[PDB]
DNA sequence: TCCGCGTCAGACTCGTAGGATTATAGCATACGTGA
DNA sequence: CACGTATGCTATAATGTGGCAGTCTGACGCGG
């Protein structure tokens, strides 16, 4: 165990050992961008195949060509840090070489003509942050993968298109990556057609003979061939025994000796057996028999030449008899089979009105560009374009991977085009389907829904910059002069940064990061889709989509999913899914080698699964043997059942595979209906993060894991003894193991201290590390903003108490303690930032001064002599943050003014107001300003203030850097010298400056002193480009929009406290208003005295069924019973010895606890940092499914002396007597949900007003009156009010005439009804004219 | 399903036992959303005649 | 109109009726040059093109797309449908003297009573505070009212309570299903921004305190006054118009 | 059949004379002398053309068809001033023209706010400044930047730069759900709400009252100077017109009537607190 | 008359956030209103 | 006259167009 683990360890009450170890919980994100950026050299991969795949691109005439060489990456030119300020994408320099190559024109291809080689820059693309974020515009913005249907073959059926037939029609459809679509269907007659892009539905034969097939190979193809044999006079026909199976003996079946079956009798497989075993190959048959079958191949009569019977034409007896006079006593037919080896193909080209090859073009031809007369050109140069040429169409791996594996092929890996195999292929296995073998794929198994991450989408629109270059490239190549035109000139870098800059942020998937919290965070990023481009939609969405599919197992969580209308399309990662290398999920499995459990995992994708027989993890090993019982629950073939030992294959790595993250925080989610955990996990997201980070005595395990990986904390990257500790920053010194031998080996980590969120919430790292402690590899040094010791910690665990109280917890309605508002535990903090623009109007510039027209001195008070309110000044509505003013042009001053400020007097300057004051509600201190200026107009005194103390507190930041990283320096070069030449005071007697002028004997060691020497030199002329990189973007004047001339951005700081309105929640799901904050005196109280802190109603839990919640009230109290009695002995001041026994009898209780920790290990120090961490209460870890149970619970509530039961003696504080009977009490871990009551009352008398429309705006964004819809509208129908409407249709909205009519007469007293008629109307009046309709208004 | 649930909430559920009871409660909380706007549109349709 | 960012904008109209102009213009001008019929023919052809699309753009083929890749709004549109003038813009209405807020218990309350937040009611009724000052002679004129109010002094409060004492706000819930989807009651000036509502009404509204929100709205004139004490009270209202069965029942 | 206004017009070109080098002359030569016939076929016969440069001219104001009719009016104008005596071909003088009138066209009925040429011009070559150092910095050019390249002034850039801005549309929906367009928010300008209304209306009745509680010489001079009551805002001198006739008298008994209205202000309650106003 | 293709509908309030790219050559002669 | 806005002309030969859409559904009419 570890030292920031010795502080404080979480009873685990797991019973299945973690053979598999939570991975990074952000790995889809960081490795699919990584993919993109990856400067592969031949596998082409993100960048590098979107420029092999465009380039090279050659002229239209084909004479001059631009082929790509190498690209590379600029470090960006600001960085987070400063990107975030600022507000502009933190992107890196595109530098791309393209060498322009061109031809001689009658000569071959004089190539070696000029070849023209330089480097160009085109857009800048955003990179990703080590949190899977993009900063755009100031931004950390999160893109979330995609879910679409993978491309290939696909085969499905319309249960009934017309339930007229109600038959079945099977249909296949090919779907590419690029390129055009390819469907196949039947019709009510079985006939297969073909739809290019579900266009004109054509033949399925008319595709066929464009891939040069005449009507005999077709048949030949598809259909089997049935010999006929006329020998002297007897006809005679091929039987294979395995044909006239399952048919009736149409006419009298005899052999060379012997009659098998009678006319009219079915043929069994007895009488199959009797013919095959007696070897029949020939039998006599009539001519009636031929009359309906089909003749294969073509027939010319030997003699004249003319064809007697053309292929596919139905046989007649007159039609026989010629060709048996003809010359022929071999002919060869169809077979048919109404029931397997179905007829289609060939009632189809009766269908079918085409000829050859070149007419089966002009159809198709004729399809798609319909009303060009066509050529041999156009038709052939459109079918090849489609699905045959490397430009238009593209499979790519995972499309022919399906593609080929969907058709059982030979190959994984092929062409990227379709071949005419696998066109006719694609038929085969339809008209399979249709026969009766071979099952449809259906789209809802995970194996067809492919995951596109974020690196391959900025792959496809990269492509597009690309694509849209090339039109731009080639049309200048070729009119344009060959020599004298530059590869640059052509290249234009607008296209290519637009179309990128288009996905990170127009795209449904690219997003504002939801980071009000780090599981917000982590899920968010874990978030996947199948919406926006490419995708689905609400509208088209359908139910089996949103349905849970058994592949979701260990793939995709149950319970993670919007409860909106975008409910089943949105989903959670599961914990231990992983993408698979071509697209598909896949879940880890312990594999069974010969019975035993091997502890080797194997990721077994989406379409594997199906194959094997897969134990659960509620199975017993037998320590390293084999499943302790001889059968075994396990599950297969998407259904689940009991198998026997040597049956089972694999089995489930961990219990919690099955589940999200968002999900494998809730402890016992076993015991918790999947309504209520679904919203509960949801709900877990929206949890605020507190004052003061209160770790859950209720978790999971799953705690620290998520705080880690969020990347919200601090984590050390070396081990070793923290130099110094600080609020703003940590120095750790490195261990002589682990430091490298050339640099220094001391870690900066300068802390992110508070400042803003996307929701407008707290962020802060505040160090969870003593000054000079030792600290292991992989230690959190700084704690996030909803994190404590590195686990997670997003609400805060009270004392709750079950029982109704008055009807204050009447439905869900929560009753809080005034304690917990004294405490200010659930009191949130709240960053809001402001902006005061600088604008250039028609009339002039705007400036930023004190001086401002129509002001009391009350007001400019705060404010310095530039116009910026001071750091650290409180602030209301009202209050002015920053004084602006801009231009007044002719302005007619009303007689009524004129005369006003001609008595008061104060001419206002030629000069407007509109400086930028607290929003009417809001107050809070601001904490920081800061100044954004153009790189031009003279700036305010108080900018230069600002700029002052960024250079003089950098050149202290970076003095302190080479300073500490010098003595960090020469504390190596120390060790180096005394190893030799040994002598300590004499060396330490003259100044640091001339050390370097000391050496050593040759030795590895006197390398390494030149080593330190000259990269101490190397720092110290790194210093200076660092100062200068520092001074001039201080220096630098900030780029902004056209027509603003600067910005002064305010921060303040709200400090809202929880009151009645304010909503919040447990993790089960159980939501809840505060109405009311009961006095200290007023609320229960055990026999003993302490207070509860919530009162929660018990009628929030049978119809919820989300038992959780008083399994997690129950633990809670136990672990909290714990801390009450280690709590009472450290105040006792008792002893280590008392404190050891008592706590590894803690430790150890559970049937068998998976963290066996002996405390004779942990010295006496390290015990007594543990028991001072353990008295608020021993934290207690509840897997998702593998969690405690009663037997363990209610032995842990005997440790703590607590009641087995869990309900108390409680006391009514208003009153002193007594509750009628118990309660259960307990310590629920509840959330401050982001719905804050501040944040949503309302209200309107009279505001701005609609621009057409002439009602009112909406929203307490805009200040907007409540919509009064059409069913409130009824409602009052219903009543009879009749003026109550007609008001809130007139005066209150539109009626122009009667708002302020109203208005003065409420004023007056006389509320009077006095209408007109809305503005609406008369809009729709004019509206319907302006379509051409004469609608006037018709008097009495 | 041929084998039901057997466990209750005070027992606790296994890790399919929960896989099985999704199917349902996806299902029952999609035709919350998704159903109520033929049932809301039939307030509508029956108003405009009466 | 323009944006306080120094942009314009513009309704799609705008840009379809320059697309009908350009090509009667143009026509104007081949009449004038007598040019070949066939292009005549395209011009007439691409006139009634522009035509039907300003009329109704998504009809006749594939409607005009503009700047956002998007189909260009036409007339037709604003008089078409849910999104058209009458169901949005006409028969529902953002409607003043209206406010909403979380609803949180009341069981203190009467039926006929209902927590009103005071800062809620002091916004809702402001029309009718500057009224009763005029009268007491403490505002001279209305801008001196206005600031009586803004200044939030002590004796603005008491006026405020005084007018609101007898008279009655409708609390209306989403979804507005049946009449009883709004009901009306006394307001309780409450210190705090939750609204607190009668718990045997929460059956009609079916309004769950787990985070409901409720509409209030004030009735200005008299008769709307008389109109919410007399029908929309929650006194007047206790069975069901469906059924002649009490709604207001515990629970 | 077709039903595509595109396809129709494309097929009725596809059937139109392809003239060879003497053929042109032959036509061209009676078409300046005008021939009606020959004016006609020259123009029929090169639409084919004009569509092959209107292939390259899409995507940057109008559609397709528009840049087409356009284009042809190029061919027109061209056919209009031919020179067949000359030995070089007519395509080639056409082309010059054909690719003229569409630019031209699109410089118009590209923007809502129309720009004229000059402004136009001028804000190209800014533009097309811009392409190339933002190909060396690697960093779109700032205003400055552009300015150092050409040594021009820097107004005239950011000038050049402030009428290239793009218009959102008042209908365009908001954030990836059409729930509301731009006016279900932009407010109305013009009409301030009833209390701004009933403001005016209170305040200006509060001064009718001040006015007839002040002395009947003294509200005679002070309202028909100020255009209050009077139909004309006159000055201390043209106060003269009325009855007053006077200089001096007047500036005395002006602001006689403002020192007796300014006390009149303190009493009722305003003076210092309508000040801030 | 059936097939088929088209047109028409698809709950009510609340929220969040602002917003995007391109490109039309150099030059001279010309027509329109204020000074 | 001038500043802003417009119309104008140039000569190798060149002469038929073409980035997405993803398929929704149960119902009720309207030409072949
Ligand atoms: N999309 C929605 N539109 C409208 N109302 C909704 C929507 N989703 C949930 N609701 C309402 O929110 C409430 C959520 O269930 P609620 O807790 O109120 O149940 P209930 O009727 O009180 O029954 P129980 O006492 O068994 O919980 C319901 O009243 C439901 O109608």
């Amino acid at each position: 165990y570890s030292y920031t683990e010795k502080k404080r360890i979480r009873k685990d009450f797991g019973k299945r050992p973690q053979v598999l170890d939570v991975p990074y919980l952000l790995s889809i994100q960081l490795d699919s961008f990584q993919k993109f950026i990856e400067q592969d050299p031949e596998g082409q991969y993100g960048l590098e195949a979107a420029f092999r795949s465009v380039f090279p691109i050659q002229s239209y005439s084909g004479n001059s060509e631009l082929q790509y060489v190498s690209y590379r990456l600029g470090e960006p030119v600001f960085d987070v840090q400063e990107c975030q300020i600022r507000g502009v994408t933190y992107s890196a320099p595109l530098r791309v070489k393209l060498r322009l190559v061109i031809y001689e024109r009658e000569a071959p291809e004089g190539t070696v003509k000029d070849i023209k080689e330089q480097e160009v820059y085109m857009g800048e693309i955003p990179l990703m942050t080590d949190n899977g974020t993009f900063v755009i515009n100031g931004t950390e913005r999160v893109i979330v993968s995609q879910l679409h249907r993978s491309p290939g073959v696909f085969f499905d059926s319309d249960k009934g298109k017309t339930h007229s037939s109600g038959k079945v029609l099977y249909n296949a459809r090919i779907i590419p990556y690029r390129g055009s679509w390819l469907d196949f269907e039947f019709d009510p007659k079985d006939n297969l057609f073909v739809r290019i892009d579900r266009r004109r539905k054509l033949p399925a034969t008319i595709i066929l003979r464009a891939l040069n097939y005449t009507t005999e190979q077709i048949l030949d193809l598809f259909f089997e061939k049935v010999i006929f044999e006329i020998r002297d006079n007897k006809l005679q026909m091929e039987l294979v025994p395995e044909r006239l199976r399952g048919e009736t003996a149409s006419f009298d079946i005899e052999a060379n000796g012997k009659v098998y079956v009678e006319k009219g009798r079915r043929i069994t497989a007895r009488h199959i057996r009797q013919l095959e075993k007696d070897d029949v190959k020939l039998i006599e048959v009539p001519v009636e028999y031929i009359a309906g079958k089909v003749v294969a191949k073509d027939y010319i009569d030997e003699s004249t030449g003319e064809l007697i019977c053309a292929a596919n034409m139905e046989l007649s007896l007159d039609l026989l008899a010629k060709l048996s006079q003809s010359g022929h006593k071999r002919i060869e037919t169809l077979f048919t089979n109404d029931l397997d080896h179905g007829p289609y193909i060939s009632e189809t080209l009766r269908v079918d009105p085409t000829n050859d090859r070149l007419s089966a073009l002009v159809e198709i031809y004729r399809m798609m560009r319909p009303g060009e007369p066509p050529t041999r050109e156009a038709a052939e140069s459109l079918f090849e374009n489609l699905f045959f040429s490397e430009d238009r169409y593209d499979l790519s791996a995972v499309g022919r991977m399906k593609f080929n594996r969907s058709l059982l092929r030979e190959e994984i890996e092929g062409s990227g085009i379709l071949s005419k195999d696998d066109i006719i292929d694609v038929m085969k296995k339809l008209i399979d389907i249709r026969n009766g073998k071979g099952e449809v794929d259906d789209i809802d198994h995970l194996g067809n829904r492919r995951i596109r991450s974020v690196g391959e989408m900025a792959e496809n629109q990269f492509r597009v910059g690309l694509v849209r270059v090339e039109r731009a490239v080639k049309e200048r190549l070729s009119l344009g002069d060959l020599d004298t035109l530059m590869p640059q000139d052509m290249i234009n870098a607008k296209p290519i940064s637009a179309a990128v800059k288009e996905f990170f942020g127009s795209s449904q998937l690219s997003q504002f990061m939801d980071q009000n919290n780090p599981l917000s965070e982590i899920t968010h990023k874990r978030r996947i889709s199948a919406l926006g481009p490419g995708g689905l939609t609400r509208e088209r969405a359908g139910f089996e989509v949103r349905d849970v599919h058994p592949t979701h197992y260990g793939r995709v969580c149950p319970i993670e999913t919007p409860e909106g209308p975008n409910i089943g399309l949105i989903n959670s990662l599961s914990v231990y899914a992983q993408t698979n290398e071509y697209g598909f999920l896949e879940t880890p499995y312990r594999k069974v080698t010969d019975g035993v459990v091997t502890d080797e995992i194997h990721y077994l994708s989406a379409i594997e699964e199906g194959n094997y027989v897969i134990a659960q993890a509620n199975s017993n090993l037998d320590e390293e043997g084999h499943f302790v019982e001889d059968l075994v629950t396990c599950r297969s073939k998407g259904e689940s059942s009991l198998f026997s030992r040597d049956q089972v294959d694999y089995m489930d790595v961990s219990t919690q595979q099955v589940v999200s993250v968002g999900a494998s925080l809730i402890p016992f989610l076993e015991h918790d209906d999947a309504n209520r955990a679904l919203m509960g996990a949801n709900m877990q997201r929206q949890a605020v993060p507190t004052l003061r980070a209160d770790k859950p005595l209720v978790g999971t395990g799953m705690e620290r894991a998520v705080a880690v990986d969020s990347g919200v904390t601090a984590v050390a990257k070396r081990g070793g003894v923290v130099q110094y500790v600080d609020a703003s920053r940590i120095v750790i010194k490195v261990n002589e193991d682990e430091m490298y031998p050339g640099e220094a080996g001391i870690d900066i980590y300068n802390l992110t201290k508070y400042t803003r969120s996307n929701q407008n919430t707290c962020i802060n790292q505040m160090p969870c590390v003593s000054l000079g402690e030792p600290v292991e590899r992989g230690d959190v040094l700084a704690d996030g903003p909803s994190t404590d010791l590195g686990e997670l910690a997003l609400g805060q665990n009270m004392r709750v108490a079950f029982m109704p109280w008055n009807g204050y917890n009447f439905e869900d309605s929560i009753l809080v303690s005034e304690r917990v508002v004294q405490e200010d535990r659930f009191t949130t903090i709240h960053i809001q930032e402001l902006a005061c623009v600088s604008r250039d109007t028609k009339l002039g510039p705007e400036e930023i001064t004190a001086d401002i027209p129509n002001v009391g001195e009350a007001a400019l008070s705060k404010l310095d002599e530039s116009g910026i309110v001071y750091i650290g000044a409180e602030v209301t509505g009202g209050d002015i943050l920053v004084g602006k003013v801009t231009p007044k042009g002719e302005t007619q001053l009303t007689p009524e003014e004129k005369l006003l400020r001609a008595i008061f007097g104060e001419k206002a300057s030629d000069v407007k107001d509109s400086s930028l004051r607290v929003p009417n509600g809001v107050s809070g201190t601001v904490i920081d300003v800061q100044v954004f200026t153009r790189d031009g107009v003279e700036k305010d005194k108080r900018a230069l203030e600002i700029e002052e103390m960024q250079l003089k507190q950098a050149k202290k930041d970076l003095s302190e850097e080479l300073q500490i990283l010098e003595a960090g320096l020469f504390s190596r070069i120390r060790a180096v010298l005394v190893a030799g030449g040994v002598e300590a005071e004499k060396l330490d007697k003259l100044p640091r400056d001339r050390w370097l002028e000391l050496g050593l004997t040759d030795e590895e060691k006197q390398n390494q002193l030149e080593q330190l020497a000259e990269q101490y030199d190397e720092l110290k002329h790194e210093f200076e480009k660092k100062l200068e990189a520092k001074r001039r973007k201080i220096t630098q004047g900030d780029d902004l929009a056209p027509g603003v001339l600067k910005i002064v951005k305010v921060y303040l700081a709200v400090k809202r406290r929880i009151q009645p309105g304010d909503k919040m929640a447990g993790r089960h799901g159980n939501k809840g208003v505060i109405s009311k904050i009961n006095p200290i005196e007023d609320m229960p109280y055990d026999e003993n005295g302490t207070p509860v802190d919530i009162v929660l109603n018990p009628l929030g839990v049978p119809s919820r069924m989300n038992i959780g919640q008083i399994l997690e009230t129950h633990l809670g109290m136990a672990a909290k019973g714990i801390g009450d009695k280690i709590n009472a002995m450290l105040k006792q001041q008792q002893e280590v010895a008392k404190l050891r026994e008592f706590i590894q009898r803690a430790y150890d209780l559970g049937a068998d606890v998976r963290q066996k920790v002996d405390l004779s290990t942990f010295s006496d120090e390290e015990v007594m940092r543990l028991a001072e961490n353990l008295r608020k209460g021993m934290p207690i870890a509840t897997p998702v499914f593998d969690g405690a149970k009663e037997a363990e619970i209610k032995e842990l509530l005997k440790l703590g002396d607590l009641p087995t039961s869990g309900q108390i003696r409680l006391y009514d504080g208003r009153t002193g007597e007594q509750f009628e009977r118990p309660v259960t009490v307990g310590y629920m871990y509840m959330l401050k949900l982001n719905h804050l009551v501040d944040d949503k009352m309302h209200a309107r008398s009279t505001g701005s007003y609609s621009l057409v429309t002439q009602q009112p705006l909406g929203g307490k964004a805009q200040f907007g009156g409540q919509r009064f819809g059409e069913m409130e509208v009824w409602a009052l129908e219903a009543y009879g009010a009749a003026y109550t409407l007609q008001e809130m249709l007139t005066v209150k909205s539109d009626d122009v005439n009667g708002r302020t009519k109203m208005y003065k007469n409420i004023v007056d007293g006389n509320h009077q009804m006095e209408p007109g008629m809305p503005e609406s109307f008369n809009v729709l009046l004019k509206e319907i004219r302006s379509l051409g309709i004469n609608i006037e208004l018709e008097d009495e | 399903i041929e084998t039901p649930i057997t466990a209750n909430f005070r027992e606790g559920l296994n890790v399919l036992q929960y896989f099985i009871s999704t199917h349902g409660a996806r299902k029952g909380l999609a035709d919350t959303a998704l159903k109520t706007a033929n049932s809301g549109y039939l307030t509508r349709r029956l108003v405009d005649v009466a | 109109v323009p944006l306080d960012g120094g942009r314009f904008a513009t309704s799609d109209l705008n840009d379809l009726y320059r697309r009908v102009i350009n090509r009667n213009n143009r026509l104007k001008r081949l009449l004038d040059l007598a040019a070949p019929d066939i292009i005549v023919r395209n011009e007439k052809r691409m006139l009634q093109e522009a035509v039907d699309a300003l009329l109704d753009n998504g009809r006749r083929g594939r409607a005009i797309t503009g700047s956002n890749k998007r189909p260009l709004k036409s007339l037709a549109d604003m008089i078409k449908g849910k999104q058209g003038r009458f169901r949005q813009n006409l028969l529902g209405k953002r409607v003043d003297y209206s406010g909403r807020s979380v609803i949180t218990v009341g069981p203190y309350l009467r039926l006929h009573q209902c927590g009103l937040p005071k800062k809620m009611a002091l916004e809702l009724f402001k029309p009718f505070i500057y009224g009763k000052l005029e009268l007491r002679g403490l505002a001279t004129t209305i801008k001196a009212a206005k600031k009586m109010v803004e200044r939030e002094e002590a004796v603005v409060w008491d006026i405020l309570d005084e007018v609101i004492r007898e008279h009655p706000v409708l609390l209306n819930r989403a979804p507005t299903l049946h009449r009883l989807g709004i009901q009306a009651f006394e307001p309780v000036l409450i210190e705090g921004k939750a609204i607190q509502l009668h718990p045997l009404v929460c059956a009609a509204y079916n309004a769950d305190f787990d985070g409901d929100q409720m509409a209030v709205h004030v009735p200005l004139t008299l008769e709307a006054q008389l109109e919410a004490r007399a029908l929309m009270m929650s006194t007047n209202n206790i069975l069901s118009p469906a059924n002649g069965e009490p709604i207001i029942v515990p629970s | 059949r077709v039903l595509d206004a595109t396809q129709l017009y494309l097929g009725e070109i596809g059937y139109s004379p392809l003239l060879t080098a003497e053929e042109e002359v032959y036509f061209a030569r009676r078409a300046l002398r005008g021939d009606v016939a020959s004016r006609r076929r020259m123009i029929e016969s090169n639409l084919r053309l004009v569509v092959k440069i209107a292939r390259r001219y899409g995507n940057r104001g109008l559609a397709l068809l528009d840049l087409i009719e356009e284009g042809n009016l190029g061919l027109i104008r061209a056919v209009e001033k031919f020179d067949p005596e000359r030995g070089f071909r007519f395509s080639t003088y056409a082309t010059w023209w054909i690719r003229q009138t569409i630019e031209r066209a699109i410089m118009n009925q590209t923007r809502t706010i129309r720009l004229p040429i000059h402004i136009v011009k001028e804000l190209n070559v800014y533009l097309r400044t811009a392409r190339e150092l933002s190909h060396k910095l690697d960093h779109e050019p700032s205003a400055e930047e552009i300015a150092e390249q050409l040594d021009k002034p820097v107004d005239d850039v950011s000038r050049m730069l402030r009428l290239n801005e793009r218009i959102t549309s008042v209908d365009t929906p908001l954030g990836g759900d059409s729930e509301k367009a731009l006016l279900d928010i932009l407010a109305d300008e013009k009409e301030n709400g009833p209390e701004d209304t009933t403001q005016d209306d209170d305040m200006k009745q509060s001064i009718v009252k001040w006015l007839f509680e002040l002395n009947a010489k003294q509200r005679e001079v002070l309202a028909r100077r100020f255009g209050l009551l009077g139909y004309e805002a006159a000055t201390l001198e043209d106060v003269g017109r009325e009855i007053g006739l006077t200089r001096e008298r007047v500036r005395q008994i002006q602001v006689e009537g403002l020192r007796r209205l300014r006390e009149i202000l303190q009493t009722q309650g305003l003076n210092i607190e309508a000040l801030f106003l």
